[PDB]
């Protein structure tokens, strides 16, 4: 009847612009705002614009300075342009339909998937690595800071030690760089005696580094 | 802005969960509801506080109480687990949406998280920069809030989260990390990690020796 289905990029790097198009089944573009949206964590769900086949367009404030959306109604499409994105406009997003007249009461309808855009740095970079120190178990670990792409693997003492291990998924941050940290869980009877050693290796960087975990005082 | 409701919000199967959009401009204007699951189009799941749109279950019920909004789920199913998100319509920013209720149905026996904080370390104050780790682990849903403490009050930047990841066992884990200057570290008595699941809320807490 009345379908929308989006194309975006997927990964954009910091700073460069973000372009997302949709794209309307059948209907020609009539009684509807075409609007975009996106949806995460942290910052939730908002509105990002919408537009009319005529050129009519409203957008969100904290994002109107940016933000520019257009029609093709020849195509049967609507774009969006960003301008300028970090690492917080990582987001899911969406485009969707609402009815021409009264908005009170209105809600959108029609939504597509829609497509995940994440925003990271532009230039491959190496990790960062920091010993966790510890304090009948204690844990101890290993950070891995400020890297990309992904993946980065993590093995202690060259995989010797594979037991009580767990190695967290990374946090994509503002700078637009991954970070995780891995740790191990050893006897509190242990320590002053077997060492313990993170192996992390980042191959997109050819970065390899080996750390030296022991308590401090 | 985005009004107020719950972050979690779960239930057994066949149990009733209840969602609360309020805020006070939720009095002015009727509030909508969202359904949000990924790889999936989110629909219209309420519409006119009380209003139920086409091909909608008629378990979901809606209704709405002086400056509080609610949905209800009556008999909830595995189905329903997804993001809801409350709207309400506005003046100048034309919409206003919820901070988002990640209704979880049951699923497993529930599970407390394992919590482990770390301090920053000397080798990366040597190298200026600072940051805090707290570690959560093996918890049952897959839902918490990390809120940051410097001595005893709330950290606003520098505050990174991850979203909770299933794990081998079935269970979640999810980490937490306050990026520090230097000086800020040391500067505080103390700071606290502290990460509520369900009802509980447990704290962990570190000082600059």
């Amino acid at each position: 009847q009345v379908q929308l289905q989006e194309s975006g990029p997927g990964l954009v790097k910091s700073s460069e612009t973000l372009s997302l198009t949709c794209t309307v089944s059948g209907g020609s573009m009539g009684g509807y705002y075409w609007s975009w949206l996106r949806q995460s964590p942290v910052k939730g769900l908002e509105w990002i614009g919408y537009i009319f086949h005529t050129g009519h367009t409203n957008y969100n404030p904290s994002l109107e300075s940016r933000v520019t959306v257009s029609v093709d109604t020849s195509e049967n499409q609507f774009s969006l342009r960003l301008r300028s994105v970090t690492a917080a406009d990582t987001a899911v997003y969406y485009c969707a339909s609402l009815p021409r007249g009264q908005l009170v009461n209105a809600f959108f309808d029609n939504w597509g998937q829609g497509t995940l855009v994440t925003v990271a740095s532009a230039s491959t970079k190496g990790p960062s690595v920091f010993p966790l120190a510890p304090s009948g178990t204690a844990a101890l670990g290993c950070l891995v800071k400020d890297y990309f792409p992904e993946p980065v693997t993590v093995s202690w003492n060259s995989g010797a030690l594979t037991s009580g291990v767990h190695t967290f998924p990374a946090v994509l941050q503002s700078s637009g760089l991954y970070s995780l940290s891995s740790v191990v869980t050893v006897p509190s009877s242990s320590l002053g005696t077997q060492t313990y050693i993170c192996n992390v290796n980042h191959k997109p960087s050819n970065t390899k580094v080996d750390k030296r975990v022991e308590p401090k005082s | 802005y985005e009004l107020t409701q719950p972050p979690s919000v779960s239930v057994s199967p066949g149990q009733t969960a209840t969602i609360t959009c309020s805020g006070d401009k939720v009095a002015s204007k009727n509030v909508c509801w969202y359904q949000v699951k990924p790889g999936q189009s989110p629909e219209v799941v309420m519409y006119e506080n009380y209003k139920r749109p086409s091909g909608i279950p008629d378990r979901f019920s809606g209704s709405k109480s002086g400056s509080t909004a609610t949905l209800t789920i009556r008999g909830t199913q595995a189905t329903d687990e997804a993001d809801y998100y409350c709207q309400v319509w506005d003046s100048f920013s034309t919409f206003v949406f919820g901070s988002g209720t990640q209704v979880t149905v049951l699923g497993q026996p529930k599970a407390a998280p394992s919590v482990t904080l770390f301090p920053p370390s000397s080798e990366e104050l040597q190298a200026n920069k600072a940051t805090l780790v707290c570690l959560i682990s093996d918890f049952y849903p897959g839902a918490v809030t990390v809120a940051w403490k410097a001595d005893s009050s709330p950290v606003k930047a520098g505050v990174e989260t991850t979203t909770p990841s299933k794990q081998s066992n079935n269970k979640y884990a999810a980490s937490s990390y306050l990026s520090l200057t230097p000086e800020q570290w040391k500067s505080h008595r103390s700071y606290s990690c502290q990460v509520t699941h369900e009802g509980s809320t447990v704290e962990k807490t570190v000082a600059p020796t």
